[PDB]
């Protein structure tokens, strides 16, 4: 991560709200941002960081910033936080089996009675 | 260009570097060289891969860079920012997995219901 | 001449050089230091109006500050497509229940 | 200690509604069964 | 405002060292001082005005250049372990009437006889004990940075990505591992005290950061291990609630409930389709 | 032309006034005295100045200078001392720079230490949890009184730091602390501070753990995703209830 | 207290089956 | 004392200046003039209210002050300390609203069921 080498994009993480922010090293007042090549917006002297939203949505992609001189080298961001991963411990499987057997028995009785 | 491939299977995370075909690869984490002939079995490197075993989110999240031997880290054209959480057994509940589970539960439930319906009709 | 509002670890405090007069809103808790008032955690949305004096060059003039917080502990994201789906699904379910009632009514 | 839309009053509200329905219905059933 | 070239410097014996001092208050008299433990401030060199070089209390082994009014540079022609100390620069007007000195920030300079002895620190973080939390409703995290040389480190605490100044205590000066004998490495410790409720929130992130000043990119390195250059070494921790009900447990429970209710809804709608088909078939076949 | 400071090292309680002495002698009739402060960082900060041909001692904030020309004594007096006054104080004087004696001279320097008012002593020796990335064993001597001073460890492989003052503005709490650590199997630090004269009734925690689930649930907070998931669960339950009602009605329709 | 939703889910799981069974039985006994 | 009026909708925050009904006003945030520049689309100052679009919590939180035009902006002695966490499509609702919507849904479903049953029983 060296300025000499055209590496300007940095990640500004670990915030109280969970958002992911990007910072551009360029000193120009207005900075334009690109994601996978296509422009995604621009910022002025008031705002210094680009918001990628919450990290629970797994922000992934390639980002660049350009203020005055040229486009910085792409930075690839990859997130994998398991906001949906499930721990397969004893309690989960026990509850799953209990629910399955109870529901199957109830449905079996219901379809037994209406038979014929 | 061609981005890195990140494969996660349990607590093992594998990074794959498509660039520089046929050139031996060096890997850096947070400006520290890793993957070399160091006395550690958790971190491994071959022709073009980097395997991190028992991944720790706090210690191993950050910047990874791939460069051919004899070059400079800043001359590499990519940096990867990786932040991940891993489990021994955490199977993920996305749309496709939920759809698959619902579909299979429906098919076994329907098979059992039809079998018991035919048994009841034959008995009575 | 602004009354300093400071944000320590997870709480919010009001700082003056004299006793702080509460005008309205959150009552707060004193720190055993008269010149400091604790309004509690930020996620609990402390809101109020407080008033105090000054020192040094500000001998003889008041100041009033209104603290207003908004943190969305009860906020929830709701895209219009999602709510449209919710109402249409609920209407379908209640129509199905009514159809079942009608079919059962005869027998 | 902020719950937001996680306060346990909600699912317990649903459970209380279901409980009230169940108890009134079983009382009606029991009264009908004793009467007949 | 008086500024110097740098605050920390490490060099090898026999090299040439340059120190710079720049002021912008239009001051005539300039002083280069050296500070030692138990010796006090000692006047190395003094310059009354431009193109003036006059000897001081300890003038051997040093040189200066005062070719400009706003510049006063100092040169160690042959650095040696004898000259490892802190150097200060001061500026003042002409006339001792109302002209006190105005110092800068200083420069700590260490000269070693081999660059192999430079090592980076090792940083570790130790979490509060549950006994303290139960006894006094407070938590104390301890950061240890050990095994570094020279003692040119700075330490800081970052909570939720923001630097913390309140509730932090750091050692005034790094100590030595084995003070009895020479060529000994250094240690440093820091404490952060927090309320108990803040610590055991699993959403909070605590980090101890140590900035270490070492070798530069213009130094020969012929050793197998990595080059000990200026860098940052960090240690991290999450809030920990070992006993109780936290947000992670609630999230897991809600996810499991969601999956189970989706499965049950699928079964119920399958049964609904079956019974509706039977009703329709009976109605059709009756006629 | 020389300056001497009698006492190296001074201690003062908080919210007090402390006087540091400086005795000088000189031959020229025109000169001036001034003071500098050097904190732990290293910088020298100019504090106060006073000439020879002027009365009405200078005063800046909490600083004052007691000057006695007849006794040749310039003393620095600090009123309402705070915790930031712990530094090294230097006393200096100018000289006749006309003939040969410009030579701004400096004193040796005096250390100052400000001790807080604990107001509630509660000494204890806790042992901190391991790091899982280091083999050291660290433990903490905390909450003791200001007078209790910590001595170094005679053992070579045990490292002990000196006492340090910590301040918590979130609940305006001052405390004293010290840390001891080592790498050895038998390092159980009920005896690490053996060389130090620790006070009486110092708490030594039991190895078993303790908990207070009310305190743990005091630090609970949610986000938008949890609220959305809870609402989703509620909606799923309502839909399942309605579908089950329809199923039951159709079943009683087709009973037999 | 008792913010654990496990108890809430167990309670409504019991109440659901109890309610549907009694609904069927009563709706037959009346008719 | 008449307080400031703060309205938050989506990512738009509107602040109203209460104590100056009949004069032109200027707004200042953290000792820097804001609004009224006829540019910076995300910030506007119409009539006697300041509108902030695409509000950013990290950068746009802090002190706000309203003072009449022609008066030096330190004579003012009534500030507003604003810290808001805004969100796109994020709307706030309390537990009472959810409870009442669930209750009315159950009630309307029951009423519709009873009406349909009574209509279908006779025929
Ligand atoms: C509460 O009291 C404290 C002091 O007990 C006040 O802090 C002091 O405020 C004055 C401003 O009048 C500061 O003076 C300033 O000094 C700088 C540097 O010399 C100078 O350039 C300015 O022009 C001004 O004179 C003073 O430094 C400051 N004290 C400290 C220790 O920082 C504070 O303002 C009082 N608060 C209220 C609300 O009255
Ligand atoms: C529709 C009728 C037939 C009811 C179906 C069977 C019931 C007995 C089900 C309904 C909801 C189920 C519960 C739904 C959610 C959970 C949360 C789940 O939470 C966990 O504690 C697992 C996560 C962890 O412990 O890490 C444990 C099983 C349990 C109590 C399930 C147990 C079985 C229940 C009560
Ligand atoms: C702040 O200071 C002002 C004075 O500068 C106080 O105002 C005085 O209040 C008393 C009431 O006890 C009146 O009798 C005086 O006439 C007031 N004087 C002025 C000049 O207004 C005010 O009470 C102080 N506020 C606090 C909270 O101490
Ligand atoms: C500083 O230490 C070094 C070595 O510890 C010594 O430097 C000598 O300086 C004198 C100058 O008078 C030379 O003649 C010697 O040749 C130097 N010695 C070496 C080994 O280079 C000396 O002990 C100290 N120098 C001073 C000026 O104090
Ligand atoms: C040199 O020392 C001065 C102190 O005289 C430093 O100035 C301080 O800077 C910090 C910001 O980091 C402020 O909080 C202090 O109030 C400043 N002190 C004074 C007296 O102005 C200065 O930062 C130092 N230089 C460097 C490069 O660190
Ligand atoms: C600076 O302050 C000191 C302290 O008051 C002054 O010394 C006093 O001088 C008077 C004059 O007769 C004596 O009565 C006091 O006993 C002295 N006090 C002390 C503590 O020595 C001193 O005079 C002041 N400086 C000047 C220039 O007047
Ligand atoms: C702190 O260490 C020293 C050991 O010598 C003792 O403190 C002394 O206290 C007396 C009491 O007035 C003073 O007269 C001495 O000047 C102090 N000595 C030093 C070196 O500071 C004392 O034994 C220790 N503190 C306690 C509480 O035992
Ligand atoms: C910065 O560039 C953007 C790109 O369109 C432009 O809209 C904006 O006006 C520029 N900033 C300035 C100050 O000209
Ligand atoms: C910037 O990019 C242009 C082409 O896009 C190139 O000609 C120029 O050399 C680049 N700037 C530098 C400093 O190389
Ligand atoms: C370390 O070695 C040097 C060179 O022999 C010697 O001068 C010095 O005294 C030694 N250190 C100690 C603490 O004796
Ligand atoms: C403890 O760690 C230090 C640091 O490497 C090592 O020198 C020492 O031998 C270790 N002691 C034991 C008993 O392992
Ligand atoms: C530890 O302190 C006790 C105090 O009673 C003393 O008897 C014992 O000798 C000490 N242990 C060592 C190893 O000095």
């Amino acid at each position: 991560q060296s300025i000499k080498g055209n590496h300007l994009v940095k990640v500004y993480d670990y915030q109280e709200d969970g958002s992911v922010l990007l910072t551009c090293d360029a000193e120009a007042k207005n900075i334009t941002w690109f994601k996978d090549g296509k422009m995604i917006g621009f910022l002025t002297e008031d705002k210094k960081k680009w918001n990628l939203g919450s990290n629970a949505k797994d922000p992934r992609g390639m980002y660049q910033c350009k203020g005055s001189q040229n486009k910085s080298k792409p930075l690839q961001v990859y997130y994998r936080m398991c906001q949906n991963c499930i721990e397969l411990n004893a309690a989960t499987i026990s509850g799953f089996l209990f629910a399955e057997i109870v529901s199957i028995f109830v449905l079996a009785v219901g379809v037994y009675f209406i038979a014929g | 260009q061609t981005p890195y491939k990140v494969s996660i299977s349990g607590t093992t995370v594998i990074l794959t570097c498509p660039q520089y075909p046929g050139s031996e690869i060096l890997w850096q984490h947070n400006d520290k060289n890793i993957g070399g002939d160091e006395d550690d079995k958790n971190i491994g490197s071959d022709e073009d891969h980097l395997s991190l075993k028992e991944f720790s989110e706090l210690e191993q999240s950050g910047y990874y860079v791939c460069y051919p031997r004899g070059s400079k880290p800043e001359d590499a054209n990519f940096y990867l920012y990786l932040r991940a959480r891993v489990c021994e057994n955490c199977m993920e509940m996305d749309v496709m997995s939920v759809a698959t589970i619902v579909i299979v539960d429906i098919c076994i439930t329907g098979g059992l219901l039809l079998l018991v319906y035919y048994w009841s009709k034959n008995r009575k | 001449f602004k009354i300093p509002i400071e944000e320590l670890e997870d709480r919010v405090f009001v700082n003056c050089n004299t006793s702080i007069t509460w005008v309205e809103g959150t009552v707060g808790t004193l720190l055993s230091d008269i010149t400091r008032l604790d309004l509690g955690k930020r996620i609990l949305d402390p809101r109020g109006i407080y008033r105090c004096n000054g020192t040094d060059i500000y001998k003889d003039k008041e100041s009033t500050v209104q603290v207003h917080y908004r943190m969305c502990q009860s906020c929830v994201e709701l895209d219009p497509a999602t709510v449209a789906g919710i109402i249409v699904t609920d209407v379908i379910a209640t129509l199905l229940l009514a159809l079942g009632v009608f079919c059962f009514a005869g027998h | 200690q902020s719950f937001g839309l996680l306060d346990p009053k909600l699912c317990y509200l649903l459970d209380g509604i279901l409980f009230i329905y169940g108890v009134i219905l079983t009382a009606l059933f029991l009264r009908v069964k004793f009467s007949r | 405002k008086v500024t110097q070239s740098s605050r920390y410097l490490v060099k090898r014996t026999g090299e040439k060292v340059f120190l710079e001092c720049v002021q912008d208050m239009d001051h005539e008299n300039m002083f280069w001082y050296r500070q030692d433990p138990g010796l006090g401030l000692r006047l190395i060199y003094f310059s009354y005005d431009v193109k003036m070089k006059e000897k001081g209390d300890i003038p051997e082994g040093y040189s200066v250049s005062r070719e400009k009014k706003e510049r006063f540079s100092l040169i160690l022609e042959s650095a040696s372990t004898n000259q490892t100390s802190m150097y200060l620069c001061a500026s003042s007007f002409t006339g001792p009437y109302n002209s006190p000195l105005h110092f800068g920030n200083g420069t700590r300079l260490t000269v070693t006889e081999d660059l192999n002895k430079v090592f980076p620190p090792e940083v570790a973080v130790f979490e509060p004990s549950e006994a303290e939390i139960s006894h006094t409703q407070k938590a104390t995290l301890v950061c240890l940075a050990t095994g570094f040389f020279p003692d040119h480190v700075e330490l800081s605490w970052w909570v939720n990505g923001k630097e913390v100044h309140s509730g932090v205590s750091t050692d005034p000066q790094p100590l030595k591992e084995q003070p009895a004998l020479n060529d000994s490495r250094y240690c440093l410790s820091s404490r952060l005290r927090v309320s108990a409720t803040f610590w055991q929130n699993p959403r909070n992130h605590f980090r101890c950061q140590v900035q270490f000043y070492g070798l530069s990119e213009n130094d020969e390195w012929t050793q197998d291990r990595a080059k000990p250059v200026t860098q940052i070494v960090s240690a991290e921790a999450w809030g920990r609630a070992d006993c109780g009900f936290t947000s992670v447990s609630y999230q897991q429970g809600v996810l499991s409930a969601t999956i189970l209710y989706e499965i049950l809804l699928g079964k119920a709608t399958l049964y609904a389709v079956l019974v509706s088909a039977l009703v329709l078939m009976a109605m059709v076949k009756r006629k | 032309q020389k300056i001497t400071q009698t006492q190296p090292g001074m201690f003062v309680q908080e919210k007090e006034a402390v006087t540091l002495d400086c005795t000088y002698d000189t031959s020229d009739p025109s000169y001036g005295l001034f003071w500098y402060k050097q904190p732990s960082s290293g910088e020298m900060i100019f504090l106060i100045y006073q000439g020879s041909y002027d009365q009405q001692n200078a005063t800046e904030g909490r600083y004052s200078l007691n000057f006695q020309k007849a006794r040749k004594s310039a003393n620095l007096v600090i009123s309402a001392s705070q915790l930031g006054d712990s530094a090294m104080y230097f006393c200096a004087m100018r000289g006749g720079g006309s003939g040969g004696s410009y030579i701004p001279t400096f004193g040796r320097g005096t250390s100052l230490i400000v001790h807080p008012n604990i107001q509630n002593p509660d000494p204890a020796v806790y042992q901190l949890r391991d790091s899982k990335s280091s083999d050291k064993s660290v433990c903490l001597f905390t909450d003791f009184d200001s007078q209790t001073n910590v001595s170094q460890s005679k053992d070579s492989d045990v490292y002990i730091t000196d006492k340090t003052v910590l301040d918590m503005r979130s609940m305006d709490f001052k405390s004293n602390s010290a840390v001891a650590w080592s790498n050895k199997s038998d390092f159980a630090c009920a005896n690490a501070f053996n060389n130090s004269i620790i006070p009486e009734d110092t708490f030594f925690p039991s190895p078993e753990s303790s908990c207070d689930v009310k305190l743990v649930e005091k630090s609970f907070e949610t986000d938008t995703n949890l609220n959305f998931q809870n609402l989703s669960v509620i909606g799923f339950r309502i839909l399942l209830l309605k579908v089950a009602g329809f199923n039951l009605l159709m079943t009683l329709r087709l009973w037999s």
